[PDB]
């Protein structure tokens, strides 16, 4: 069989299909018409952002069906004879808002780093939490939770071996990582997760807690990591900048071998991210890091 | 059976929230959804669309939300059980040729009921092939024309409102819960 | 032995109902007989084999 | 239903510590155990410097009913206002009920079935309910009848639930 790829929408191409295909069918399901029942662009701008995420659009069509049924009652039973709603009066339809902050984080404090993660149900963004389990004065230790799986719990391994070796050399009084007990932990624990992807932003979740510093605040990265430091190609990019741009980040970090896969993507997408391609780790010790 | 009898239903909404407040306490969500399923209808100028399911817990009494349905509707309510079927014999009869037979279940419902548009209660549906006869009952692009093994006649059942319970959301049958 | 019954079962659904066995109809007698007076008692060794349409019955 | 969360010590308080979880617990359950442990360690370590009860001492963890299979991140503040209770010597409010997912920082996450716990709350005789500030949107979505009489507090981090069950 040929495989042919159906991507997620982003926010503006969601606006557009809900505008033009998912409220007239609403409406004629509900035996409406845009003369007495007007659905305002600012109200689907709230429901995108604050009442649905994720990559397609069925939640959508469900609030849009809601609300108009909501209409349709308020029509028939004579409270009111037109029906429009906005922003304001957005509450009286749907309850309260489902998700009032569009990222986990809004700033990052040194022990967490942003990621990004693809799944069946399409691109999504994960933070790599990272924390000491004791106090600081033998061998460290690294533990980690969050229902990794075996994949994942390897990279992480390699990922500490490497974060290790990098700051033997980069600071070499810095005896941080080969001294002290760490706990790692990625939130959403009952949810399932696995993929080598996260290399890199676990390397770097342990880096910015060794030197007590934040990543750059809008940064979201990707791709796995060899004991040498050496990133490799990982997949699904599509959906990880679809949710990249969902989030709100800035920039973001590829592996170099995924630069054709990137540009696959249409110019309306990509035109808002710093995007940054890495070859070997440094580079992205560098952009995280500037200073 | 009654050819061509209609009882008028009502799509009042104040008389269906009068109903609906009488003999049901409490549950304002399900009374506002019946609600609003009664305005669109009302709207649409027909009761035919999407089936209502009403799911929950078992033993929390789902027939008496589908009587006041019926009761406030002015629709002949029926009661018509899935629960283990297996043979599509019950759904549709079995042919007149066999010993004893008997015609499917709506047919007797329709025999009962004395009217073309009752309310039927396909209830635990969830736990019922069995499951293709049924799609060919609630899609009206087929529901016009029924076709028994028994009468072997067409009959017409596009005005009955098809309702249903279930005890969990996960149906087994999957092409019926996109209906 | 009424768990172990084979799906008959519908036999016994006819058989059971005080609305449908007022007429219960026989393929040799082709008449109804009303055993709507006779008194049914049922034995099984364990609820789990039992039909589900009997157990609200 | 209501669950409790008990732990004790294992030793006298008199090398690094140890926390033992008993009481069926899932593979979840443990792993936010954990992640409580672990956070409670931090907050005692930031809030009480100079309070090493935590980090020193072995501590036993157990959730009642054991014949009884539990799972679901749902625990996660609950064990770290235990820990904490534990640790300072400090019983929390004599009436209070929380639920919700803790993070490796403290966020607290929203968890479902927020109709079915306010319920039993409300039926053991609870006043105070803690949840999440995610799941605002579930709880208000409540009829008034159910909800009337809970003094209930919305978080989005464990600081402010700290502040809640500890007060003075």
């Amino acid at each position: 069989m040929e495989m042919i790829n159906v991507s997620g929408y982003v926010a503006q191409e969601k606006l557009a299909i809900a505008e033009r295909y998912l409220v007239p069918q609403a409406r004629a399901l509900c035996g409406l018409d845009e003369s007495k029942a007007k659905l305002s662009s600012d109200v689907l701008t709230l429901l995108i952002k604050q009442y649905c995420r994720e990559s397609g659009v069925r939640n959508l069509q469900k609030q849009v069906e809601k609300v108009l049924r909501k209409s349709a009652y308020k029509i028939v039973s004579g409270e009111a004879e037109s029906v429009e709603v906005t922003p304001e009066n957005l509450q009286d339809f749907v309850g309260k808002p489902v998700f009032t902050v569009e990222r986990m984080y809004d700033v990052t404090p040194p022990g967490v780093v942003m990621g990004l993660a693809w799944t069946a149900m399409g691109g999504s963004t994960l933070f790599v939490e990272t924390s000491l389990r004791r106090p600081q004065d033998k061998d460290g230790s690294l533990e980690v939770t969050g229902q990794l799986g075996e994949v994942m719990k390897e990279s992480a391994r390699i990922a500490y071996t490497f974060a290790r070796a990098f700051l033997m050399q980069h600071a070499p009084a810095n005896d941080y990582l080969v001294t002290s007990h760490i706990h790692l932990h990625v939130p959403e624990g009952a949810t399932p997760k696995d993929g080598p992807s996260a290399g890199c932003t676990i390397v770097t979740a342990l880096l910015s807690l060794a030197m007590g510093r934040p990543v750059r605040q809008n940064l979201a990265m990707t791709g796995e990591v060899s004991l040498t430091g050496k990133i490799l190609p990982v997949g699904g990019i599509k959906e990880k900048t679809i949710a990249a741009k969902r989030a709100g980040v800035t920039c973001i970090v590829l592996p170099a071998e995924n630069k054709k896969d990137f540009y696959d993507l249409a110019a309306f997408i990509t035109e808002g991210l710093e995007v940054h391609f890495v070859e070997h780790y440094r580079e992205i010790f560098d952009i995280a890091f500037p200073d | 059976i009654p050819w061509g009898k209609y009882s008028n239903e009502n799509l009042d909404l104040a008389r269906a929230q009068a109903v609906l407040e009488e003999d049901h306490y409490g549950m304002e969500d399900v009374k506002k959804r019946i609600l609003e399923f009664i305005a669109v209808s009302q709207l649409r100028g027909s009761t035919q669309g999407k089936i209502l399911c009403f799911y929950g817990p078992p033993g929390v009494g789902k027939t008496s939300i589908a009587r006041s349905i019926a009761r406030a509707l002015n629709r002949e309510y029926f009661r018509f059980s899935v629960g283990g079927m297996t043979d599509v014999a019950e759904i549709k009869g079995h042919r007149r040729t066999y010993v004893g037979a008997m015609p499917g279940k709506i047919i007797q419902c329709l025999k009962k009921t004395k009217t073309e548009n009752p309310l039927i209660l396909i209830d635990e549906v969830d736990k019922i092939d069995p499951s293709s006869a049924l799609l060919e009952l609630l899609d009206p692009e087929q529901n016009a024309n029924f076709l028994d093994h028994y009468l072997d006649v067409p009959v017409d059942l596009s005005k009955v409102l098809f309702i249903c319970t279930a005890n969990v959301t996960d149906t087994i049958p999957e092409p019926l819960r996109d209906r | 032995e009424v768990d172990k019954i084979g799906r008959p079962s519908s036999a016994l659904l006819e058989l059971l109902d005080p609305e449908q066995n007022a007429n219960f109809l026989d393929h040799y007698l082709d008449v109804p007989v009303d055993l709507s007076k006779v008194l049914f008692i049922c034995t099984a060794n364990v609820t789990d084999t039992i039909p589900e349409p009997l157990r609200d019955r």
